[PDB]
């Protein structure tokens, strides 16, 4: 329905197929002036973090349209050319953007932000409860000096998993009371930090 | 004689090539490996990526035996070889009429 | 035979299974098949008529657009050179005329022959071993519309998301 | 011979049969054909000149068109040099003038020949076994129209739609 | 094995082995692999399904645009046609419709299929040695993006800047 | 017998097509450079960048010996062969039963 | 000897002993040459790795272009299916990458390769005699820059002016 409504530049919304489902779809006598909100999203993966490139075009519309040759060898195409205007709420007509965990391998290489020089852990000496209280677990957010949340990408690793135990995801659940070192395990850099335990 | 117990495996192959081969019976032939004092020498088709060989010998059989062309044979070495052709010398002697009681068919090895 | 995954359904036909098909409907008594059949060798002085159907490397499938083309090689065998040009003349008038047109195979599913053009034309081929046997080839490219151009992606990541991932 | 159904009548004509016929009211005692006859390999020091004519894959059909273009190869066995080239001059001065003429076969059907151009030159092959035969062979790309267009699709939809149907 | 420079990480993915983790995990009773096993050999009456993938010489590969292509010929062996079509349908489902699909092989890294276009379609090979095995043959054209396309030429300059300069 | 002992190498090629051979014992065997008073002849593949030959012969060896088909054997002179096929004459006396006690292999050199 | 005359110099580089040169550096264990030695056609069964470069025929030379084009076989013959995947897969990250890179043989000479792309993808050849060696060969498109264009027409002169002229 959003392929033919753009093709014939009309509202098809109301069309009602008939009771044997047969529509039939006129078209306008003056050719409408309809705006659409496009996305042109494509992913390229690097081992199994995609990287996620698209356009953002926010007040497209069609301009062209080209002929169609109706074969036995090939079916019905559409190619309509759509010509992106510049909305003047965003104040853009298009907008390039990247996003994935590939653009956060990818991005420092870039040149977008300052390079990836140190890392921290924003939990200085974090304290959990042995009992199933409320503080019984806690989160651990590496993020570096770029200010991206390394958090998925750094796993960590414990020195003591029988005081606090601290998976891939940091989670600080913790085992018995007592005081843990954690050690972010990233590559190049790497990042340290000190977990303890309380009930 | 010593023979050797076959498994034979008859079928038809229908107009659309689906070979619909099953355990006919038995039968008790001996194995030539050459028509004399030699072998037969194994063979290879040098364009299949693998290690298989091809060989064709002679299955000496009673004459009256259960056996006919295009019908595959496996002995109790787990070797398998398909019978090509009809049998020969399934005849009486031309001048006396005298049988030698064997009739001598023509084995490829598809193993 | 061969245990298919349940999910998977058939998508592209049997080119050749409904050329059979469809010229055994239309000559019932002689045999037409993909192969030749043991029993059709066995007489050769008075050779029963026969025609062989060989899908063979040609044309570009296209997915996108539901068609499977590929060259099809009739091969017409009879005791007789007339015979066997009056049969390829029949083969030739039933495939190429063909536009669009449908006929239900033996399997119950109605296909499409989107287009039947000729490739090379007929030759009488000199005989082989088979010495009272003339044969008459010739090759088609058919274009036949898919059962369904559905796609299985999502079986796919299923499995190596639960095995591996 | 072969059984064809009671309601499909010829639609190509034999280019081979159509030049054989031809070729025997031209050149009444020298015998045309499309094989070799058994007889006519009985002598070769002494050899009858003959003519041989094969279809050969070559030319596309069209049959909304009501063309059948094909390559035909002709070949001109005598016991001389000079003699075939003559008779092979002959076959080219009489196919490669030839445009929209119209000639009655035997079967009493006048097929009409489109046009006829010669795809190799004539040239003398080497002796084979037969050394006392002096061949010259040439091709031509013949296209003829169709005896009739018409085409069958209502029977085979009456077939599947009641067998199956 | 091969005892590689310490300093290189593979670039390229191994298509026979993608597919062949694929088809693995696909059928998992049915082998399949790129050579003909010595084991498999072994039983040819009562033979069992398998599938090989060989690469071909064929596609250009593109370094700048992490692109590697080349050709891939599936061989369906089953010791039906029917069952050998069937599974050929299988494979040819399953290859076509992919664009950009990921898979995890048994490696653990995660490859990405960008196109598997199809240059020879299938066809059943006349039987050889082995009489009783039906195989149905394709070539498609798979295109895969590289593992990465990090140049080593400092390790290289390195190497002839410390033996020779 | 004089007899030669020979080192075998046994393994099974796997689907993806890796060689996996090592050394399975040892074996006693005759070697036959020719089925009579001849040679067999070496042969070359003349579009081979080097100077290979390939050479076909026979192993007499004990029935029942730890030999059999795709076995590499090795000799005390350094030379390889690979054992094609199956044995040969493997059985007794097809009259009798008289077991002539030795089944011959044919061997192509692969160096 | 070849005793060239006096005052000539060389003008092409040798790709083969070039790349020889470069996989030595790169793989010292590993034996590579432009042809198969006696030594190491000794042993099948345990097979070191080696690698063989072969010029052959193809790109053209441009001598005022300073260019020399050739095609590079690369034949990689290892023990172990996957060992010659993996070399393949290492020569192939080593040549593809190059653009203008400079390279000092073992003659003192240094090199500059400047392109190097794929003609033919690798593949696995079928075993020959040399049954327990998996060879894996891919041709590349090599070009190398001349190590100087300059002419010696002044001698050619000289020569026909002095005995003849």
């Amino acid at each position: 329905r959003n392929v033919l409504e753009l093709i014939w530049t009309q509202d098809f919304s109301n069309i009602q197929p008939s009771e044997f489902g047969g529509i039939v779809l006129e078209a306008p006598k003056v050719p409408k002036n309809i705006y659409y909100r496009a996305i042109l999203v494509g992913m390229d993966d690097r081992n199994d973090r995609p990287i996620w490139l698209y356009w953002l075009m926010p007040k497209v519309k069609l301009d062209k349209l080209d002929n169609q040759t109706l074969n036995d060898d090939n079916v019905i195409e559409y190619k309509p050319t759509l010509k992106a205007f510049r909305d003047d709420v965003v104040g853009y007509s298009v907008a390039q953007g990247f996003a994935g965990p590939g653009w956060r391998d990818l991005v420092a290489t870039a040149g977008f932000g300052e390079a990836l020089t140190a890392l921290t852990i924003t939990p200085g000496s974090p304290t959990v409860t042995v009992a199933t209280g409320a503080s019984h677990t806690a989160q651990l957010l590496v993020e570096g000096d770029n200010g991206i949340n390394y958090t998925p990408d750094v796993v960590f690793t414990s020195s003591a998993p029988d005081k606090a135990s601290v998976s891939a995801a940091g989670l600080v659940t913790g085992v018995a009371a007592g005081s843990a070192t954690i050690t972010a395990t990233k590559g190049a850099l790497t990042a340290t930090a000190t977990v303890t335990v309380t009930a | 004689m010593n023979d050797e117990t076959l498994t034979v495996y008859r079928g038809a192959t229908d107009n659309k090539g689906n070979p619909n081969k099953q355990v006919h019976g038995t039968v008790k032939g001996v194995f030539a490996w050459g028509p004399g004092t030699s072998t037969n020498k194994f063979g290879r088709d040098r364009n299949f990526k693998g290690e298989s060989s091809s060989l064709t010998a002679e299955l000496y059989v009673k004459r009256g035996a259960d056996l006919k062309a295009r019908d595959r044979i496996r002995r109790a070495n787990g070797e398998e070889y398909s019978v090509v052709g009809h049998a020969a010398w399934d005849q009486g002697h031309p001048f006396d009429g005298f049988d030698f009681g064997y009739m001598v068919f023509q084995v490829e090895a598809v193993n | 035979a061969v245990v298919l995954p349940d999910w998977y359904e058939e998508a592209f036909v049997n080119v050749e299974n409904l050329f059979i098909d469809m010229f055994t409907d239309l000559l019932p008594d002689y045999e037409s098949g993909c192969w030749a059949p043991d029993d059709w060798l066995a007489d050769e002085i008075e050779v029963k008529p026969t025609i062989w159907f060989f899908r063979l490397p040609g044309g570009r499938v296209d997915w996108d657009g539901r068609k499977d083309e590929c060259q099809l090689q009739v091969m017409v065998v009879t005791g007789s050179r007339d015979d066997s040009w009056r049969l390829m003349d029949f083969v030739r008038a039933m495939l190429l005329p063909m536009q669009g047109d449908k006929y239900k195979m033996a399997d119950g599913y109605t296909a499409q022959i989107r287009c039947a053009g000729e490739v090379a034309g007929p030759q009488l081929l000199t005989p082989g071993q088979r010495i009272d046997t003339r044969v008459v080839t010739a090759t088609f490219k058919v274009s036949v519309s898919m059962k369904s151009a559905k796609n299985y992606k999502q079986k796919l990541y299923e499995l190596w998301q639960a095995l591996r991932g």
